[PDB]
């Protein structure tokens, strides 16, 4: 129920990533090339919330080491941030229950949802950019927070770290793009490319076709088409089981159907489908 | 006009007569509207839950309302 | 025309007098352009997310613009 | 109107005369009504099983009626 | 026609005149041509690419031909 | 007819001089029968292999036998 994420070396940021992504998610050996396996969220045992605790923004001093994550396990929510300093946990406005031991908890105006951080933050993650000059930042901002609002800094604060905690976790695709500027001593920055954002519109419709999986040579599912095994592995790691809202589809309604060696999620095939 | 059956599109129909048929529930009925067929082809495929309205609420009646959920 | 109500397509109903009608956030709109039909159910089926813009932006109101994101 | 053939279409094919054949089970039948061929190529491509309903019951005879289901 | 624009389409709109919008790369471009609805909004929702070719290549101008790729 | 080309469609144009034209196989083909084109369009989309039959098999040709699988 507590984990590290290590921003120090791209090598500490994604050992840390793995590490938690082996504790909550088991290998789908139908989906599997390399060593790598497609991982599977274990929402068999109930649902649970885990802290994640951000170490390493500043690699050479480490002070930066106050900022604590909670999230959900069964869909990996980010039910809001804690302030170790004075250990009052912040949660969004769609989880009003939640709470974590240890903590006093203050509500927030706004929702976790990305419809309002854009709002709020005034920005689009489409084109949106990180480095650890953004991530620096992004910390003091949340740190410096009391009070119940979402403030515009605190949701581009949030925008930020979602995308490299719990996006990161569930695509090896969005990982390896950032991944990088960590290393970078000129302090470039990766940029969220459309492409990285059609992803994560898909989670739930790619986790619940997936595990339909039997060799095809390509699956498509909305905007994202994947060549081969290998497409897919470098862009997937982790998906929830469709066997706190389920990001799941609701029950029935998209299924896998597969044509011509194609696997298709139904919902796409059926709405590209009608001719007039 | 009101609800006379609802649910999953059990199966579809195209008729001798042009006409296209649907089976919600324990009812069979059919519409003559032509821009319905894909539509419902499509509730069909993607398991929609559709909600057929009409008068002639009984095996063979007619129909040219749905509310697709 | 300014915009109404941003979201995803809750739900659509096939019209008697052949129009369209859709509900989007908490306005159920509706249009009369036959076009529109196919798209919007495409819309609901893969969970696009829909502006429409209208001045008859109330319950009932008529609509013909659509962005579809 | 008799069943004749039931399963998934195994192929279609668009002909010189602009009708289009179906190959389901081992009949390979064929129809000139223009509005089958979206939903069929649709069935096809979904895999539905179908029915086709035809007196015609032999390779190269036409039909008009199908169930999908 | 020159080629003038190549990539995903961004988003899609049905105007009030019944001509339907397009956003790939930098450029807005319309069409009116009624057919290419469905098939630029399929284009979108399965990311396909697509070049826009035409004399008008500045926002707002217009188009009738197309390359799906 | 011989079959002359066989694969998954590499590409449409769909033009102003109104031709449509397909890339299948290494040759550029071309049909002008109105509802073959949609049929195309919905194989390229979908992934769809299509075997083009004609006598006219050369760059430029045109046809109107297609087989879909």
């Amino acid at each position: 129920k507590e984990f590290t994420l290590d921003f120090s070396t791209a090598k500490t940021y994604v050992d840390s990533l793995n590490v938690i992504r082996s504790a909550i998610g088991t290998p789908l050996q139908t989906i599997s090339s390399g060593g790598t396996s497609l991982l599977m969220i274990d929402s068999g045992t109930g649902d649970n919330l885990f802290a994640v605790d951000v170490r390493g923004i500043d690699p050479e001093e480490g002070r930066f080491n106050n900022l604590r994550l909670i999230v959900e396990r069964n869909n990996l929510y980010v039910t809001g941030f804690v302030n170790r300093t004075n250990n009052v946990f912040y949660r969004f406005a769609d989880f009003s229950h939640v709470t974590f031991p240890g903590t006093t908890a203050v509500t927030l105006s706004g929702d976790s949802s990305y419809t309002t951080l854009q709002r709020v933050a005034g920005i689009s993650r489409t084109g949106m950019q990180i480095n650890r000059h953004s991530l620096t930042t992004s910390y003091l901002d949340l740190m410096s927070h009391s009070g119940t609002s979402l403030t515009q800094s605190v949701a581009r604060a949030m925008l930020r770290f979602v995308t490299v905690t719990a996006e990161a976790l569930r695509f090896r695709q969005i990982q390896r793009g950032f991944r990088t500027t960590l290393d970078d001593l000129s302090g470039r920055s990766y940029v969220m490319t459309a492409e990285d954002v059609d992803l994560t519109l898909n989670w739930g419709r790619l986790s619940s076709v997936l595990p339909d999986y039997h060799g095809q040579d390509s699956v498509r599912v909305g905007r994202i088409s994947f060549g081969s095994i290998n497409a897919i592995l470098g862009s997937v790691a982790l998906i929830l089981n469709c066997h706190f809202p389920s990001m799941c589809p609701a029950d029935g309604r998209v299924r896998g159907i597969t044509h011509n060696k194609i696997l298709w999620d139904s919902s796409t095939l059926g709405a590209i489908l009608m001719r007039r | 006009t009101p609800d006379c059956v609802t649910g999953k599109v059990e199966y579809t129909k195209y008729n001798d007569d042009d006409t296209f048929t649907v089976k919600v529930g324990d009812k069979e009925l059919f519409t003559n509207r032509w821009n319905l067929q894909s539509l419902l082809l499509s509730a069909q495929i993607t398991g929609m839950t559709v909600t057929i309205k009409t008068n002639a609420c009984h095996n063979g009646g007619g129909f040219s309302e749905v509310i697709f959920r």
